[PDB]
RNA sequence: CCCGGCGAGGGGAGUGAAAAAGAACCUGAAACCGUGUACGUACAAGCAGUGGGAGCAUGCUUAGGCGUGUGACUGCGUACC
RNA sequence: UGUAACGGGGCUAAACCAUGCACCGAAGCUGCGGCAGCGACGCUUAUGCGUUGUUGGGUAGGGGAGCGUUCUGUAAGCCUGUGAAGGUGUACUGUGAGGUAUGCUGGAGGUAUCAGAAGUGCGAAUGCUGACAUAAGUAACGAUAAAGCGGGUGAAAAGCCC
């Protein structure tokens, strides 16, 4: 059932039905997305790829929300030089809900 | 997506037995150690004792090349105020031959906690007969 | 029912009054009693009295029954210190600790 | 500082921090290094930058309808009571009545009102006129700031 | 002499493991008066072993 | 016009102190201490972050290196294998595919064993 | 009123909006010291954290998983001025 | 002080030579997301950007923009005994200094906004004052002229009284 994915810069081993966060899409915040840079879909038998991506193969995603994440401190310090540098970060995602492994 | 570690209670644990009889040395010791440690296994996780038991048999009849019967040299201090204690690897044989084994897999495992803990799996030998017949200890070559 | 009772200002520090009052925890009060009375302490003539004070206290105006009485919780904590000098050699002059302790007990069934 | 020039122990051998004062800012009870002094704030302002302000401000009164300009304006005897029930016609509570002949019976019935300041045509002031809600000026009034802004 | 550097309140405390002292658990009971004692000592009222031997 | 800076400086301190909250002895009571902790957290924090994603890549890579080496092929080989097959398959995923689906990933070895 | 030495001190009673406003009296921080719980800890070496991470304890929901508390093992890592 | 002149184990290749091909390997480069500086540029417009190029390690030091504290004006306004300031948690929230909301404690003050002024921010100065630790329940308890017992008083007696 399960199949791999490439979506934001990085891949993903997927199933069906699941929940998936990834790196921030340009798209609404209830609306649909179709990977069609799908690596490997696994069965009973398995349709890996001898070339870039499959053939046929579109993975089927409605987006479910679009947060930021942790916040994570950075924390520059040069001891004994009087330097230190502090910065926040939350980085943005996209929950995505599977609905199709074709 | 977190990736998978192996939880010990989960931990799958093999018996094996190796005849060490004309094996080199560290050529054995290495294999071994690849195994303790669990490198060969799929599941492999640096935190988790993932290998497997080893049964080693017939230690003393394991086999160095070169001089290193008469030359290899094995030192130990016995924390006193001049106490450096030598022993060639002919008289560690005669002596204690299983520690020619334990010496040179200790080395090759990683030091610490689970180093340790990975090194009470391996069960050196200097006969033949092994008191492991009950755990059903397949052969590794 | 717990029913406290406490000696406050008790002139005798905490860590030797803390010491007796590790004997007594969950212990009944007949059996506290008794272990006070051959404690060769000057803490254990201290924290008795106010057990001896708790078993009353809990008797006449709570509780009642001194069969089905433990202490429950026992403790003893720092009070004030009164400062002193005690002069020394050479001209050099210490300020000695007068320490107290706050001795609480609770008689709980 | 009251106290002595006294140096508190001697420059060395003692383990302390070497002290020179008893009055020194570091230490508590008498220091304060950069202490206070009456000082005049009075700062400058150039005529032609204040008269420009004034007919700044006194202009946007016209524009926001601040500024209530009106004839002859004048209470009957020295009584707070007559003027507050006049203003209550008027749609006036917060307000600056600006007059040319300063009249003691309105001076006067305007001290103990707190939203209610009457300022002579001469003594008009930058914070004054923006501060109150609205300027009630007397015709006299105008003719007098107009000649003094000129 | 003198710390290099102070010790904690860990320290202290595994110091302090030792320094707690024992009860008696071990009270006995006089034959006559029933009176309870430490062993081999009288009792407050002035008994040993179910002979009054003190005034 | 003076300032008193109680009321500040606490709330400055206490922030520290609340992210030194479960460091051993001083370092999470002192403040003078507390400080030099929080901030070598803060270095080693943003340390690690690099640290991470070396350390995983070791952990798939090994994962790999035993899973293909069990099939009777190399790692270096086997990823040779998969780049002359033009396959884009990342070691996080091979990794856990090596460890779950095992009957799948038999089929990337012998897809490899082709090139 | 009670325990204690007609003690100190305390528990009740009562006064008060309030008595952790009881004269050591508004608020009552921190260092420091305890008592109680949860988890860890008696074959393990080092700036005591940080990446990773099992288990146990937990509140929730719910038949999803979390959030916390702890932190066995493990990679890296010699305070600040 | 101890093997102590491969880091170690250990190796006749796990050594040297020559050739090849893989592969690992960094905060390098790439990918994806986000922020900022600077130049352009279509010429937008008074700047958001189809962008477009590119920078963005940093001590002394230069330049730019901010947060927060007490005080003055806006304020006889606004918020507050249906709970202020303060204290103590929690949860959100901004690149940061921070901000917001709120449970408990507290029991009367607080203050938006945009301005104005500073005793405007502390970890170090063998800084200053108070508190509190540590060593530690450790050394010590001040002449090595000496106590002992019986009785008395007393809550209690080695020390007080006879
Ligand atoms: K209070
Ligand atoms: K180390
Ligand atoms: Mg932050
Ligand atoms: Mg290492
Ligand atoms: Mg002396
Ligand atoms: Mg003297
Ligand atoms: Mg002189
Ligand atoms: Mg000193
Ligand atoms: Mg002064
Ligand atoms: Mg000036
Ligand atoms: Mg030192
Ligand atoms: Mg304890
Ligand atoms: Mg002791
Ligand atoms: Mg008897
Ligand atoms: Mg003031
Ligand atoms: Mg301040
Ligand atoms: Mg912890
Ligand atoms: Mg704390
Ligand atoms: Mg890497
Ligand atoms: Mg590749
Ligand atoms: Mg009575
Ligand atoms: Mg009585
Ligand atoms: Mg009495
Ligand atoms: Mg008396
Ligand atoms: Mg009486
Ligand atoms: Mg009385
Ligand atoms: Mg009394
Ligand atoms: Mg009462
Ligand atoms: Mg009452
Ligand atoms: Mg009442
Ligand atoms: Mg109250
Ligand atoms: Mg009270
Ligand atoms: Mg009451
Ligand atoms: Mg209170
Ligand atoms: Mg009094
Ligand atoms: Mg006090
Ligand atoms: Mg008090
Ligand atoms: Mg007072
Ligand atoms: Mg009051
Ligand atoms: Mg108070
Ligand atoms: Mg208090
Ligand atoms: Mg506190
Ligand atoms: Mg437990
Ligand atoms: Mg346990
Ligand atoms: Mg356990
Ligand atoms: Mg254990
Ligand atoms: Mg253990
Ligand atoms: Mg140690
Ligand atoms: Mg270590
Ligand atoms: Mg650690
Ligand atoms: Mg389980
Ligand atoms: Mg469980
Ligand atoms: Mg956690
Ligand atoms: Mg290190
Ligand atoms: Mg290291
Ligand atoms: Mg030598
Ligand atoms: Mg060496
Ligand atoms: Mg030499
Ligand atoms: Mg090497
Ligand atoms: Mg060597
Ligand atoms: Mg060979
Ligand atoms: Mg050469
Ligand atoms: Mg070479
Ligand atoms: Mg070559
Ligand atoms: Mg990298
Ligand atoms: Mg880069
Ligand atoms: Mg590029
Ligand atoms: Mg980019
Ligand atoms: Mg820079
Ligand atoms: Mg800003
Ligand atoms: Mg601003
Ligand atoms: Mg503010
Ligand atoms: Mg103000
Ligand atoms: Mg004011
Ligand atoms: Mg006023
Ligand atoms: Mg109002
Ligand atoms: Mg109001
Ligand atoms: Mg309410
Ligand atoms: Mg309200
Ligand atoms: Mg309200
Ligand atoms: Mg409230
Ligand atoms: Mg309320
Ligand atoms: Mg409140
Ligand atoms: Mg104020
Ligand atoms: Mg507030
Ligand atoms: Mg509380
Ligand atoms: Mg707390
Ligand atoms: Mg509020
Ligand atoms: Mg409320
Ligand atoms: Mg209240
Ligand atoms: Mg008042
Ligand atoms: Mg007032
Ligand atoms: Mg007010
Ligand atoms: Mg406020
Ligand atoms: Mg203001
Ligand atoms: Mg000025
Ligand atoms: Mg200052
Ligand atoms: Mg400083
Ligand atoms: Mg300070
Ligand atoms: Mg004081
Ligand atoms: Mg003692
Ligand atoms: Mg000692
Ligand atoms: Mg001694
Ligand atoms: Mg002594
Ligand atoms: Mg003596
Ligand atoms: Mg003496
Ligand atoms: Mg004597
Ligand atoms: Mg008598
Ligand atoms: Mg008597
Ligand atoms: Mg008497
Ligand atoms: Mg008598
Ligand atoms: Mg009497
Ligand atoms: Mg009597
Ligand atoms: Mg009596
Ligand atoms: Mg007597
Ligand atoms: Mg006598
Ligand atoms: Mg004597
Ligand atoms: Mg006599
Ligand atoms: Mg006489």
């Amino acid at each position: 059932m399960y199949a791999v994915f490439q979506s934001g810069g990085k891949q993903h081993r997927v199933s069906e039905g699941q929940t998936v966060r990834l790196e921030k899409l340009d798209i609404a915040t209830g609306e649909t997305v179709e990977f069609a840079e799908v690596l490997m879909i696994a069965n009973g038998e398995e349709v890996k790829i001898g070339v870039p991506f499959v053939d046929g193969g579109v993975i089927k995603a409605e987006v479910v929300a679009h947060g930021r994440g942790e916040k994570v401190k950075i924390v520059k310090f040069r001891r004994r030089k009087h330097y230190r540098k502090q910065q926040g970060h939350r980085q943005w995602f996209t929950d995505v809900k599977i609905t199709g492994i074709s | 997506m977190k990736t998978f570690t192996a939880k010990p209670e989960t931990v799958k644990r093999d018996w094996y037995v190796v005849d060490a009889t004309g094996k080199t040395l560290g050529r054995l010791a290495t294999e071994l150690a690849r195994r303790l440690r669990g490198k060969h296994k799929a599941e492999y996780t640096p935190h988790v004792d993932t290998g497997d038991y080893i049964i080693v048999l017939n230690a003393d009849k394991v086999a160095v090349t070169g001089n290193k019967r008469t030359d290899k040299v094995y030192y130990h201090h016995t924390g006193h105020i001049g106490g450096i204690k030598q022993a060639t690897f002919e008289e560690m044989i005669a002596r204690r031959p299983e520690r020619v084994i334990e010496i040179a897999v200790k080395g090759m495992l990683p030091k610490g906690p689970l180093g340790r803990a990975m090194f009470r799996k391996l069960k050196v030998y200097a006969g033949n007969e092994h008191n492991h017949a009950a755990q059903q200890p397949q052969v590794l070559d | 029912m717990e029913t406290i009772a406490k000696h406050r200002h008790a002139r005798s520090s905490a860590q030797k009054v803390r010491l007796v009052a590790d004997l007594i925890r969950g212990k009944k009060v007949s059996q506290a009693l008794d272990i006070l009375t051959y404690t060769n302490k000057k803490a254990a003539v201290l924290v008795k009295k106010v057990l001896e004070s708790a078993i009353a206290n809990a008797e006449h105006n709570d509780g009642a029954d001194i069969d089905d009485l433990k202490v429950t919780k026992i403790f003893v904590d720092e009070g004030p210190s009164m400062k002193r000098i005690m002069p020394r050699a050479k001209g050099r002059a210490d300020r000695i600790l007068k320490r107290t302790s706050h001795i609480t007990v609770v008689v709980s069934d | 500082v009251t106290g002595s020039g006294k140096k508190p122990w001697r420059q060395k051998g003692t383990g302390r921090a070497r002290s020179g004062s008893i009055k020194s800012p570091i230490w508590r009870s008498g220091g304060v290094t950069f202490a206070a002094r009456p000082q005049d704030h009075s700062q400058k302002v150039n005529k032609k930058m204040y008269r420009g302000a004034l007919k700044s401000i006194l202009s946007e009164l016209v524009r926001q309808d601040r500024l209530i300009v009106v004839e002859k304006f004048s209470v009957e005897a020295p009584k707070t009571k007559l003027l507050a029930q006049k203003l209550k016609d008027m749609a006036l509570e917060d307000v600056l009545i600006i007059t040319g002949e300063l009249d003691e019976n309105l001076f006067l019935a305007a001290r103990n009102l707190h939203k209610v300041d009457v300022r002579d045509a001469t003594g008009i002031d930058p914070v004054s006129l923006i501060a109150f809600d609205k300027v009630v000026m007397t015709a006299d009034a105008v003719k007098q700031v107009e000649e003094m802004l000129a | 002499a003198v710390q290099q550097n102070k010790p904690t309140r860990s320290k202290r405390g595994m110091r302090r493991s030792h320094d707690a002292l024992t009860a008696v658990t071990s009270l006995s009971v006089d034959k006559t008066s029933g009176e309870k004692h430490l062993r081999h000592h009288i009792t407050a009222d002035g008994y040993y072993r179910g002979r009054k031997v003190i005034a | 016009a003076r300032v008193k800076r109680g009321v500040i400086a606490r709330a400055r301190h206490k922030k520290i102190l609340k992210q030194a909250k479960g460091y051993y002895g001083a370092r999470s009571r002192v403040y003078r201490v507390a400080f030099q902790a929080v901030i070598k957290a803060g270095q080693y924090a943003y340390r690690d972050r690099r640290q991470r994603k070396r350390q995983f890549r070791q952990l798939w890579i090994a994962r790999i290196n035993a899973a293909a080496r069990q099939n009777g092929i190399s790692y270096s080989k086997f990823i040779n294998g998969l780049k002359k097959a033009s396959v884009e398959i990342d070691r996080k995923i091979l990794a856990d595919i090596a460890v779950f689906d095992k009957v799948a990933f038999t089929a990337l070895v012998e897809k490899a064993k082709a090139a």
